[PDB]
């Protein structure tokens, strides 16, 4: 089984993830997470993507393409995996086709801008495995922990609004272009596409992700 | 038929935009389709699958539109539309 995740910055994609990972069996590969722990590994590259990732703006195509497909032939993903925030521009979506990365659905996220900057505000993380809460909408079992270690919960300073709106212009400018590709794909055979309402609240996200899924 | 949309209506109008509604299809939609053009090339946009309404506006006044809903089951327009024909 391997899906696709598809939608701006914000709109929920990690939150779902979990549920999709918890049902198939299948990993989750954030090239989000990937890029984070490259930063806090400390080489120079790690520390050019730091700097780019803090001006809100996409790390260069070739380099995720290369750290996803080392990703993809690890003994976990056997079995299929979920993509989260990958690909990410037409190259990077072109290179899983030269390659011949099939998969099975691309599922897009539909959620408003100005909704997004406003959930933000209330996120919390497990910054060591980067499971993600909200204080309001999708709160921790007890306030600022973790639900299945127990240590606490952190705040990303790139979560400034600053930086979410720079994140949102680049995924209008160079990832939205994603949703006219693989739904032509789609149309070809060669995936099968939804578009799911992520403006509900996550509970209903989540049902509405079982009933197309399977 | 189970993956054909039925009653689909206009429901709101002004002279530029209206407001289209449908009784979604038996079948599970993965997400809508929808074309529109002059009764010229046609328009065409998406939305959920969870969604029975959709807005469509630049619609020039007093002029024959066709309107057209496809429900996708997943690859693309894969089940017969329902269509409506509508003068602004
Ligand atoms: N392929 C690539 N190519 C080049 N560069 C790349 C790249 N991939 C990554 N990068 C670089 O790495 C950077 C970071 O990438 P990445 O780690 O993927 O972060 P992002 O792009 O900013 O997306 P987010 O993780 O913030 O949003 P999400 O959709 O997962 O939503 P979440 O579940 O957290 O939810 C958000 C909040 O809302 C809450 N929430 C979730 N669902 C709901 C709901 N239904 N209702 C109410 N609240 C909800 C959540 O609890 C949470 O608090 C990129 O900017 C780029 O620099
Ligand atoms: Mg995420």
């Amino acid at each position: 089984m391997r899906i696709i995740l598809l939608g701006a910055p914000g709109a929920g994609k990690g939150t779902q993830a979990q549920f999709i990972m918890e049902k198939y069996g299948i990993p989750q590969i954030s090239t989000g997470d990937m890029l984070r722990a490259a930063v806090k590994s400390g080489s120079e590259l790690g520390k050019q993507a730091k700097d780019i990732m803090d001006a809100g703006k996409l790390v260069t195509d070739e380099l995720v393409i290369a750290l996803v497909k080392e990703r993809i032939a690890q003994e976990d993903c056997r079995n299929g995996f979920l993509l989260d925030g990958f690909p990410r521009t037409i190259p990077q979506a072109d290179a899983m086709k030269e390659a011949g990365i099939n998969v099975d659905y691309v599922l897009e996220f539909d959620v408003p801008d100005e909704l997004i900057v406003d959930r933000i505000v209330g996120r919390r993380v497990h910054a060591p495995s980067g499971r993600v809460y909200h204080v309001k909408f999708n709160p921790p079992k007890v306030e600022g922990k973790d639900d299945v270690t127990g240590e606490e919960l952190t705040t990303r300073k790139d979560d400034q609004e600053e930086t979410v709106r720079k994140r949102l212009v680049e995924y209008h400018q160079m990832t939205a272009p994603l949703i006219g590709y693989y739904s032509k794909e789609a149309e070809a055979g060669n995936t099968k596409y939804a578009k799911v309402d992520g403006t509900k609240p996550v509970a209903e996200v989540r049902a509405d992700l079982e009933k197309i899924l399977g | 038929v189970s993956s054909v949309p039925t009653k689909l209506e206009v429901v709101a109008a002004t002279p530029t935009s209206l407001l289209i509604s449908w009784d979604a299809p038996a079948v599970t939609v993965f997400y809508y389709i929808i074309t529109y053009g002059e009764t010229s090339p046609v328009q065409e946009f998406t939305v959920p699958g969870s969604k029975s309404t959709a807005t469509i506006s630049g619609l020039s006044p007093g002029v024959d539109y066709t309107i057209t809903v496809y429900a996708s089951s997943g690859h693309g327009r894969d089940n017969s539309p329902i269509s409506i024909n509508y003068r602004t």
